[PDB]
């Protein structure tokens, strides 16, 4: 569910 | 008039289309630039026209050949620029989609040069303004996987809001601005993991982890940096305690097994 290397 | 070879080597050239006025000066280093910019490839395919892009001089917001190029412009002119793609977008292009390695043309208009602003004498509202737009700045240049400069602009961000020491600021100012820093920290961190400094990154993730204890995306970055150093001990219950958020995540899954296989020596 949360994309791990995505930044915010 | 003449091609200028900037650097001396003919990757990054610039010709004065239009002159500035003749009482106009060049804009030095950490000045906020206006340009009007023209972006086009070697075979005149267009990309995007930016009529107002607004940037600090020598922090590399957008791309090298901006910061290598403009400080040669006087206040009013008009110049193309020819830059290699190691100046540009790189060996992997961009969002507004631009090659792998594909040389730009650069139509810029130099517009205005206002003196950069005093960090220290920030309001919390502009503070606020200034650090989301590094990290947006940032988070551009770590789409294209240009870490260096994605690295770079998250430092930017956070010295915006840690330097307020001479001003007085709300307490939602404050907690505002504590979540931005936690944010930039974690993207630092997914920078500083992608070019294996490991020691950076660590302390990126740790000053995360003592704001938010819960944060998965630090939690992972943390164990994955630990993995990656050799200090499976004290890895697994990190990367146990960000699966235990999420346990359906195959990425936490698949860096778990790896460590468990690997620690077989």
């Amino acid at each position: 569910d949360t994309e791990m290397e995505e930044v915010d | 008039e003449e091609w200028l070879d900037i650097l001396g080597n003919g990757l990054l050239r610039k010709k004065t289309l239009v002159p500035g006025p003749p009482g106009s000066s060049r804009p030095v280093k950490g000045q906020v630039v206006t340009v009007h910019l023209q972006t086009s490839l070697e075979n005149g395919t267009r990309v995007q026209e930016e009529p107002e892009l607004v940037f600090t001089l020598g922090d590399c917001d957008v791309i090298q050949a901006l910061d290598l190029s403009v400080p040669l412009m006087d206040v009013g002119e008009t110049a193309m620029v020819t830059a290699d793609s190691k100046y540009c977008y790189g060996p992997q292009g961009r969002s507004p989609y631009i090659p792998p390695h594909a040389a730009l043309c650069l139509e810029v208009t130099l517009k205005t040069a206002v003196d950069g602003p005093d960090l220290e004498m920030l309001t919390g509202q502009e503070r606020v303004a200034l650090a989301n737009r590094k990290r947006e700045c940032g988070n551009a240049h770590y789409q294209r996987a240009d870490f260096v400069l994605a690295a770079n602009s998250y430092d930017l961000a956070i010295k915006a809001i840690t330097s307020s020491a001479k001003v007085d600021m709300t307490f939602e100012e404050e907690a505002q601005l504590l979540q931005l820093k936690v944010k930039c920290l974690n993207n630092l961190a997914a920078s500083q993991l992608k070019l294996d400094h490991y020691r950076a990154a660590l302390r990126s993730c740790s000053l995360v982890l003592e704001h938010q204890p819960d944060n998965i995306k630090a939690l992972f970055r943390k164990g994955k940096v630990l993995a990656q150093q050799g200090e499976y001990s004290e890895a697994i219950p990190i990367l146990r305690a960000a699966l235990k958020l999420e346990p359906s995540n195959k990425t936490i899954h698949a860096e778990l097994s790896k460590l468990v296989k690997k620690h077989a020596a």
